[PDB]
């Protein structure tokens, strides 16, 4: 399962643009709240990575293979911050339900 | 202020040139006595100062 | 386990009530059923100017003698006037209970209005009125009262027009004093470390012989007012903030659904936004006082209106329970302090004729559910013509068709 | 029943009174005022005071707000320069979760960075609302010019420090001053046992004595800030006794002799040797009172004047001259007896309310660890005698003064002229 | 949720009315004479 997940990570292809996994999340309301709660350095790296991926998609290029994002290396930075947004979101929802 | 101040001169001399980093674009709130102030703020209760 | 409020009645008619508690700082206070509602537009500032002067000079205590006495025991002397009630209250120690009562006796009868003093006050009152305009929310609530009770004695103000204030005669005052200070319309209320039997004795000695007979049987009487839906829009664009009050007709003091309406207020953008239930006799104003920048008054109005309709149509049990809990913490009690308990008694004996205990308030709170709350809110808020009073940059404040029409949801 | 006290072995004071009140109040008192900051973390106590509803380790923000408003209870924070007090109140059937919320807020905050970044704008708004009146600004200026390090720190955050207060500063302040030896948990309308039992779930984390605060040093100085207000709010104070010293009382009797403020509405005249000495010479509107603020290491006593700019001078002089008369023994025993009666009536009316009673017990706890029955105080105030009052006066009349002035100060005198 | 259900109740009659209004309007405009032949006066 670990090797097949690495193979699927190579087949997804966002590592060839230098992106992380959390860069590829669709910005819903909860995702934008989690992005707003990021520290300044992580937010700046995320915006630069997104801008570089957009430039590479503009020129129809990819990064060199040494510059790709290694599956093992990818960091799920937004995840911790996101869970909270969802948790808080649900708590609020439940309160209203009841 | 030519011999008296020298280097300190430009501090005592406005020099609006008139004719002939930059300033960076340099609040209204809703509406005596004597006693040491004591600030108060509440979760829902509006804040107040009873000096 | 809260001690009961015991009420007695003296021949004069004045009701010497009381209450007792471990506390030792009693607040004795005389409440009188006399306000701007009993004035007839020729003496529109008589109660205010008598309030300003009552403390300054009494026949027995000449000049500032009273204020000295009050200083000697370290007591605090306060007075206030509303559209229906006038109160003169003293916070003191328990052991100084007799002299305080005697002081209050002078303040209600045997008072001396020094024509000189009259003049000095005229200045004080005029000037303040001249600076009172500064307080916007007071201006907005006075405008709301005027436009809601047009043509009635409830439109006027406690202060009264500048004219009446300028023109006042020791005799005019004397009249208001001799007319609206009758013994059956008076309550001597005490809260805190007081004994009821000692206060009842003191009452007779110093507060007996309070007048009770009117002149030539000019026995006053009262008019049930009309709630004239209308608006007033004092536009002055130089002010930084805008104050807007919107109200409907209230039920009155004796109507129990007030309690339910209070729960509705406990359920309820533009800076301050307080809900209010001004309740005079036989009428009141339920409503809201929202301040706001000129560009958001519009939205606020909508939000306010929205909330109300929600309370007329879609009230649930959880918000009703929250409002009941919020109301049950506005209960006034010894822990609220003497002055507050003091005040309640006086208002309870003047308005209800009895002191309603907190257990009866708790019973009337717990009988309130969501269905009767939305029924009473539909009775008092839905499809009613409001009174609107605005002051400040109020151009984006909507006119009367948008407000009134917004009071009915085309979807119910 | 009576008040009942236990000192826990980690230093926490527990005080309880069960009077079977329908609404019961529970407060927690910490020696963590603004005097414990230095020049590197100014305004941290203001953000800590405004950060009482932030997601705590135990409870999320939503709950800490919706749960207190669900039962209709109240959570408030009152802060002096020495002490902070977090108070909750509500129906007896909901004070268990009220103590859960309050003790979570006191003991285990999280201080998330996005929450404090949202709170700094509220900090600016709260400071503007607080400085909407002239007294607050002139007392803050008076403390800043009167003291050097400790009590000179403002209650409200400075303008440059907004945007600069971080989560780490709040965490450091809490970890260095919210320890059990500086805390008293006081409950009116509750059983002592539960307070003892709610003192174990929390208030057990930090058992230290906290990072003690520097000794406050007097500096003197006069500051004047032309602001335009027609009224020159001027406060002239000097160093006075600490709370504990017997001299303290003497200074309280001295402010009630020289006027403690008004006792009558719209008619508060001739209520002060000061007021009399001003009113015999000046017919302009004025307001002259005596100011006294005593903290556990130092006190400030002086005069406070509001007046028309023009008369601002001699009115201040007249008030000062009156105190000099009291420094020369020119007083009567009936005046001192009336001052004692005013002071004791003010104390009894301060403790007659429930929240004032809870604050008093709280303060006494942190200050002396003991409860002083209202009665005891009465006889101690009586202990103060005439000469004692005179003595405190001479202290003020001689000690270096500190002056905070604001308004149109073209005719406001200076300290070397005063 | 429990609360939402309560809201529904308060709107059930309302919905019914609007639905009823819709029904009435539909029949009237459509000139449907089947339903209309079942009304005392308009029938005809
Ligand atoms: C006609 C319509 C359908 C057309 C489908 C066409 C799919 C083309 C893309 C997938 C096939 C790629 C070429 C097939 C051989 C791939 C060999 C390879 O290197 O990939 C490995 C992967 C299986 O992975 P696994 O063995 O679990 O572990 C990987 C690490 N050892 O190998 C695979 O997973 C190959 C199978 C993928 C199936 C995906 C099905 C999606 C539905």
């Amino acid at each position: 399962l670990d090797g097949f997940r690495k193979w699927y990570y190579n087949a997804a292809g966002f590592n060839k643009l230098g992106l992380m996994r959390d860069d590829t999340l669709h910005e819903t309301e909860d995702v934008k709240e989690a992005i707003r709660r990021l520290p300044e350095d992580l937010y700046n790296d995320r915006m630069f990575r997104i801008k570089r991926a957009l430039d590479l998609t503009m020129r129809h290029q990819i990064l060199p293979k040494d510059q790709w994002t290694k599956y093992e290396e990818d960091k799920f930075y937004l995840e911790p911050y996101l869970k909270e947004v969802i948790r808080e979101r649900k708590e609020r929802e439940e309160w209203a339900k009841k | 202020v030519a011999a008296r101040s020298g280097p300190f001169a430009p501090v005592l001399s406005a020099t609006s040139r008139g004719v002939a980093g930059a300033v960076p674009a340099a609040p209204v709130l809703d509406v005596a006595a004597a006693r040491p102030l004591v600030a108060t703020v509440g979760l829902n209760v509006p804040a107040s100062v009873r000096f | 386990s809260v001690p009961e409020t015991q009420v007695s009645i003296l021949d004069n008619g004045l009701r010497v009530a009381s209450e007792q508690s471990s506390h030792a700082t009693c607040t004795v206070g005389v409440w009188i059923d006399a306000g701007s509602r009993y004035e007839t537009e020729k003496n529109n500032g008589a109660g205010y100017f008598l309030e300003h002067l009552a403390f300054k000079g009494t026949k027995n205590r000449p000049g500032n003698a009273l204020e000295k006495e009050v200083e000697s025991i370290g007591a605090h002397l306060n007075a206030y006037s509303t559209r229906e009630h006038t109160a003169y209250l003293i916070k003191a120690l328990s052991k100084d209970l007799p002299k305080v009562v005697e002081l209050l006796a002078d303040i209600v009868q045997n008072s001396s209005l020094e024509d000189s003093q009259i003049e000095k006050e005229r200045d004080v009152i005029l000037r303040e009125m001249q600076e009172n305009d500064a307080s916007m929310q007071n201006v907005v609530f006075d405008y709301l009262h005027a436009t809601a009770f047009q043509g009635t004695p409830l439109a006027q103000a406690v202060e009264g027009p500048s004219e009446n204030v300028r023109r006042l005669s020791r005799t005019d005052l004397t009249d208001y004093l001799n007319r609206h200070y009758k013994a059956p319309r008076m309550v001597l209320a005490a809260a805190g470390g007081v004994e009821h039997q000692q206060l009842l004795d003191l009452a007779q000695k110093h507060l007996s012989s309070v007048s009770r007979v009117y002149e030539e049987d000019a026995v006053p009487g009262l008019t049930p007012c009309r709630f004239t839906g209308s608006e007033i829009r004092h536009r002055d664009d130089a002010l930084p903030l805008a104050h807007v009050a919107i109200a409907v007709e209230g039920p009155g003091w004796a109507n129990p659904d007030n309690v339910t309406l209070q729960v509705a207020n406990a359920i309820i953008l533009c800076q301050s936004f307080q809900t209010f239930n001004i309740s005079y006799s036989d009428t009141g104003l339920l409503g809201a006082h929202f301040v706001c920048d000129a560009m958001s008054i519009d939205d606020m109005v909508f939000f306010l209106q929205g909330q109300w309709m929600r309370l007329c149509t879609s009230a649930t049990e959880s918000e009703v329970t929250r409002g009941k809990n919020i109301l049950r913490n506005a209960l006034v009690s010894h822990l609220d302090g003497t002055t507050p308990v003091c005040e309640d008694i006086g208002r309870s004996l003047l308005t209800y004729g009895r002191r309603i205990p907190l257990a009866e308030w708790e019973s009337r709170i717990q009988e309130v559910d969501a269905q009767m709350l939305r029924d009473i809110c539909s009775k008092y808020f839905y499809d009613q013509c409001p009174a609107v009073a605005g002051y400040g940059p109020i151009e984006q404040l909507p006119d009367y068709n948008r407000i009134r029409s917004g009071m009915f949801w085309l979807r119910f | 029943q009576d008040l009942e006290f236990t000192k826990l072995p980690n230093g926490l004071v527990i005080a309880s009174l069960e009077n079977y009140a329908p609404l019961s109040r529970i407060g927690l008192f910490v020696k963590a005022g603004s005097r414990y900051e230095d020049s590197n973390n100014l305004g941290t106590s203001h953000l800590l005071r405004l950060a009482s509803s932030l997601t705590t380790k135990g409870a999320s923000s939503f709950k800490i707000t919706r749960g207190i408003e669900a039962v209709g209870g109240k959570l408030s924070v009152t802060a002096t320069r020495e002490n902070m007090a977090y108070t909750v109140e509500g129906i007896r059937s909901d004070i268990e979760i009220l103590m859960e919320f309050l003790l979570n807020v006191t003991t285990a905050p999280e201080f998330r960075r996005w929450e404090v970044a949202a709170l700094r704008s509220q900090l600016k708004i709260d400071k503007a609302v607080a400085f909407q009146n002239s007294q607050t600004r002139i007392i803050e200026n008076l403390h800043d010019v009167a003291y050097k390090n400790a009590l000179a720190n403002p209650l409200y955050c400075p303008d440059y420090r907004m945007g600069k207060i971080t989560s780490e500063e709040l965490h450091y302040f809490v970890q260095n001053h919210f320890t059990s030896a500086r805390m008293a948990l006081v409950g009116l309308g509750v059983s002592h046992s539960v307070l003892k039992q709610v003192a174990e779930q929390f208030l057990n984390m930090r058992g230290g004595l906290g990072l003690a605060g520097a000794k406050a040093k007097y500096r003197g100085g006069e500051i004047r800030e032309q602001n335009g207000d027609n009224l020159v709010h001027a406060a002239i104070v000097a160093e006075s006794a600490a709370i504990g010293n017997a001299e303290a009382n003497a200074f309280s009797v001295l402010q009630h002799l020289l006027g403690a403020g008004p006792h009558i509405k719209r008619g508060n005249n001739t209520t002060s040797l000061l007021s009399q000495s001003v009113a015999k010479g000046s017919h302009q509107p004025f307001d002259v009172s005596a100011f006294n603020a005593s903290y556990s290491d130092s006190g400030l006593f002086g005069i406070y004047t509001i007046s028309q700019a023009a008369a601002a001078g001699e009115v201040i002089n007249a008030a000062y001259n009156q105190v000099k008369a009291v420094a020369q023994g020119n007083l009567s025993s009936a005046d001192v007896q009336a001052a004692k009666n005013k002071l004791k009536a003010g104390y009894l009316m301060s403790v007659e309310t429930s929240e004032g009673f809870l604050s008093e017990i709280g303060s006494q706890a942190l200050a002396a660890g003991s409860y002083m029955p209202p009665s005891t105080v009465l006889q101690q105030i009586d202990s103060v005698a005439d000469a004692d009052v005179v003595k405190a006066a001479k202290k003020f009349v001689s000690g270096k003064k500190s002056m905070a002035a604001s308004g149109n100060l073209g005719h406001t005198p200076f300290l070397d002229e005063l | 949720g429990p609360r939402y259900r309560e809201l529904a109740r308060n709107w059930i009659p309302t919905a019914g009315m609007w639905g009823t209004v819709g029904a009435v309007g539909l029949v009237w405009a459509t000139d449907w004479r089947l339903i209309l032949d079942w009304v005392p006066y308009i029938n005809g």
